RNA sequence: CCCGGCGAGGGGAGUGAAAAAGAACCUGAAACCGUGUACGUACAAGCAGUGGGAGCACGCUUAGGCGUGUGACUGCGUACC
RNA sequence: UGUAACGGGGCUAAACCAUGCACCGAAGCUGCGGCAGCGACGCUUAUGCGUUGUUGGGUAGGGGAGCGUUCUGUAAGCCUGCGAAGGUGUGCUGUGAGGCAUGCUGGAGGUAUCAGAAGUGCGAAUGCUGACAUAAGUAACGAUAAAGCGGGUGAAAAGCCC
């Protein structure tokens, strides 16, 4: 039983 | 893609109301042998219309 | 000591299946689905307990105004002349005497009426 | 629980629930939060409260009529024949058997009977004095009872 | 020959013969009952209309039982504020039986 | 005891003919809902169809109070992508006679199997002239 | 007399012999015979293995009257389930189930 | 013994108190999947219940009426934490 | 997005102002029956009351009283192979947690009353284990180097042999 390999995450933006 | 709630069993079981089989009631007695076979097919032993066409 | 809680919790589910007996889908079979449906059936009951006894009243008193005014007389007349005769015959009663017998219903109308007038 | 203390998997980016140990109760092969440890269910009982109770339990016994007091109680030899015929005689069948001197001879003969039991004078308990249904003193036994109550 | 009378919080519109099911009253189970609040007695065109009630009217019937009614489950419910109650009740009748329909 | 239901196969309907020449639409309809709901009867049960069938004429011939022969919008979308269409009382006179009255009886009715089902009892017709003279159909008075 | 036949743990989805027992429900042995036999299903020869068991048995084990003999009663319930596994991609594994039935035929004169 | 591929599986017979104890074997619950029976359902919109309630099928003593199952239609009614 | 600024039909009174009398209208009030708490009460007396007055929506929370399960003493007593426990239905029963009887299966254990001790009551914790659905008989059956025919074997041959 393996996990996922996560949902791609998007740039991170800053104030 | 997915759902959002399951499928009952009237859903599955009204959508597989369509998925009953046909029967085919149309069996064919042969002319000289007597023998049932499907409409324009040979017989198990090789007859079609009265005429032994494989004789095998 | 340790206690196996098998049989209380099978018959405490049992019990509230047997309640939910009827329902559609899993409301009759999922224990999980069934005990919402008691519990709002239960909250119906009590609540229906009360509007049975409203639906009841406005079906008499529709009895009473349809057959008040074939003998020519509006419900709001026929009450008041009815209190005005000193006569303390319920909704309910009127309602069934003017379904089954026309004939009292005529004198109970003639009797509100001469009271009224 | 014998097991590892290693985390089953990671705290975020899994689907499955937070877990941290394999051991945690809520988990099957090893849990149990408050386990039990051995421990002393003994609870201490004042001398005036146990004397107490020892002399309110006499007092109902004679109310009741199950104290028979005799002169002596001693039998010959140590077979359990001759005991079961003797407080036969006497019509009692579970009884309680205090004397003020224990001896070897009557205790052997009411070791084999179950509704019977053979104690020391000094060695008296609330239970048996409920338990059995009738209780018979010696001469003896009831002087020396006396005065270790007081 | 239907007649109207009234009873514990309620009014019952009997005849001779047939039996009724009212409110709990402390009646013996063998004796009779007289119920002289009669409202209305009609006869087949022969009516009358008590004013309250009709004059030199009332009604002899008899009783049967005094059991007690059926069980309803009494659910008090809130969402969302950790709130339930549950209770059960059985109303006490009392089955009458008119033997007596007096004009 | 229980009180009376009217059983649906044991109701007695009735056939009644109405002219609705020179008459107000408001008062009417509702007139004919009445009777087609079964309000007139001591029988009535809310849950039984008991009404009566109705059979009005000249349907054309109805009036209308004010301006309402003009202004009176009939709206209804035919449920597509910007079909909302609108029509006037004088419009939908020459146009559908039959269907003004129908609309508003319609509205005057209860929604539901039960209502759409007393709805079917009326019998619309432009003229003076209709071909129900077999069930014997009384005038009614109103 | 009823005659019950079946064939437990049939290598195949209840789902799919359903839809060819239903064919032959209430029908003749001489019947459901042949319409079994033009059937183009791996369930029409599974339970047309069973019906001529069937048919054997209401002649030798008891009974008699081939010919007068109706198929009456005819139902198809899932069997144990053995349990597989399909390496997919990503390096999961998906879990397949190989499902099996017990295909009951009984059949009897009236 | 018979069917079936000298299969798998099943039906007879026999052992056994019991084979609704057959080796997948004491007791066999629920989820889930079926077959048969009774009713409703192909013009009628929504937490699917509740109050009222016609009809149908049965179970009964009574020859008056209750009970069980379904339930057209109808007022009210937007799950739990 | 659609009338969409009376809820809708619709209304020239079924709109607005003044007056009057009726009727509807809540679980509000009155009638009847039943339960419980609290304060008084004639006198009953560890108690029910002819009573009497009043109260009984409820979160967090506080107080009080109870039901059910395992084990222990009671208990080498009792029930039980003319059938225990468990399971599955029915009929009663109490305000309630629940309890009693019994049809069928099952097959040898269970346990009155009064006390004591809890691993003592699961719907939720993206709770854990096992089983079974769902999507659904749907995608897919894993390089588009390619198969076609005859004979043989076998119950069955596109995939086996020649």
């Amino acid at each position: 039983p393996r996990p996922r390999p996560r949902p791609r995450p998007r740039p991170r933006p800053r104030p | 893609a997915v759902q959002q709630n399951k499928p009952t069993r009237s859903k599955r079981g009204m959508r597989r109301s369509h998925d009953a089989l046909t029967a085919v009631t149309s069996l064919s007695v042969d002319k000289t042998s007597g023998e049932k076979h499907l409409r324009h097919h040979i017989t198990a032993d090789g007859y079609y219309r009265g005429r032994k066409v494989i004789a095998k | 000591a340790r206690v196996k809680r098998g049989v209380i919790a099978r018959a405490r589910h049992k019990k509230i299946l047997k309640q939910a007996k009827g329902y559609y889908g899993a409301r009759s079979r999922v224990y999980r689905v069934a005990f919402q449906a008691v519990i709002k059936a239960g909250q119906y009951a009590y609540r229906d307990r009360r509007q049975r006894k409203r639906q009841f009243r406005q079906l008499w008193i529709a009895r009473i105004n349809a057959a008040a005014r074939q003998n020519g007389i509006s419900y709001s007349k026929f009450i008041n002349g009815l209190k005005k005769a000193s006569v303390e015959i319920d909704r309910k009663i009127l309602a069934d005497i003017a379904v089954f017998d026309k004939v009292a219903f005529t004198a109970l109308v003639e009797k509100a009426k001469a009271a009224l007038a | 629980v014998t097991g590892s203390g290693k985390k089953p998997w990671r705290q975020k980016g899994t689907g499955r629930a937070r877990s941290g140990s394999i051991k945690s109760p809520i988990w099957r092969s090893g849990g149990v939060t408050f386990a039990a440890r051995p421990q002393d269910h003994s609870q201490k009982v004042n001398k005036k409260m146990y004397r107490g109770a020892l002399k309110s339990i006499l007092s109902e016994l004679v109310r009741q009529d199950r104290l028979i007091v005799v002169e002596k109680f001693s039998v010959e030899a140590p077979k359990t024949k001759l005991l079961a015929q003797k407080l036969k005689d006497m019509a009692l069948e579970d009884v309680l058997i205090i004397t003020g001197e224990l001896d070897e001879n009557l205790f052997l003969a009411a070791r084999n009977l179950h509704k019977v039991d053979v104690r020391d004078a000094t060695g008296i308990d609330p239970v048996s004095l409920i338990a059995f249904d009738k209780v018979v003193m010696t001469a003896d036994a009831v002087k020396q009872v006396e005065e270790m109550l007081a | 020959m239907y007649a109207v009378f009234q009873s514990g919080g309620k009014q019952h519109r009997v005849s001779e013969g047939q039996t009724v099911r009212l409110e709990k009253l402390d009646i013996a189970t063998g004796e009779t009952v007289e119920f002289a609040e009669v409202l209305m007695i009609a006869n087949g065109e022969e009516v009358k209309i008590g004013v309250p009630f009709v004059d030199g009217g009332v009604i002899k019937a008899e009783v049967v039982a005094h059991g007690r009614g059926e069980k309803v489950k009494i659910v008090k419910f809130r969402r969302r504020k950790h709130y339930r109650k549950q209770q059960g009740h059985r109303q006490w009748f009392t089955d009458v039986k008119i033997t007596g329909i007096s004009a | 005891m229980k009180t009376f239901t009217a059983k649906p196969e044991t109701v007695k309907r009735d056939w009644y003919v109405v002219d609705a020449t020179g008459k107000t639409l408001g008062r009417l309809a509702t007139e004919l809902a009445r009777r087609l709901r079964g309000k007139h009867k001591a029988e009535y049960t809310p849950h039984v169809d008991t009404g009566d069938y109705i059979i009005v004429l000249n349907a054309d011939k109805v009036a209308v109070t004010g301006n309402k022969r003009t202004d009176k919008v009939y709206y209804h979308h035919t449920g597509h992508i910007g079909g909302i269409k609108q029509a006037t009382f004088e419009e939908m006179i020459a146009r559908r006679p039959e269907r003004v009255i129908e609309i508003a009886v319609k509205g005057m009715l209860p929604k539901g199997p039960l209502g759409r089902a007393m709805f079917r009892k009326l019998k619309v017709y432009a003229g003076n002239e209709h071909n129900h003279a077999a069930q014997q159909p009384q005038v009614l008075d109103i | 007399m009823e005659t019950i036949a079946k064939h437990r743990h049939a290598r195949s989805s209840a789902q799919k012999v359903r839809l060819v027992a239903d064919l032959i429900r209430g029908k003749k042995v001489s019947q459901a015979l042949d319409i079994l036999t033009y059937t183009n299903k791996k369930a029409a020869v599974l339970v047309k293995k069973v019906l001529e068991s069937a048919i054997a048995n209401a002649e030798h084990n008891d009974g008699a009257d081939i010919d007068d003999l109706k198929v009456t009663k005819i139902f198809v319930d899932e069997g144990p389930s053995m349990k597989r596994i399909m390496p997919r991609a990503k390096g999961r594994a998906d879990r397949i189930l190989k499902r099996t039935s017990h295909i009951t035929v009984v059949v009897s004169d009236r």
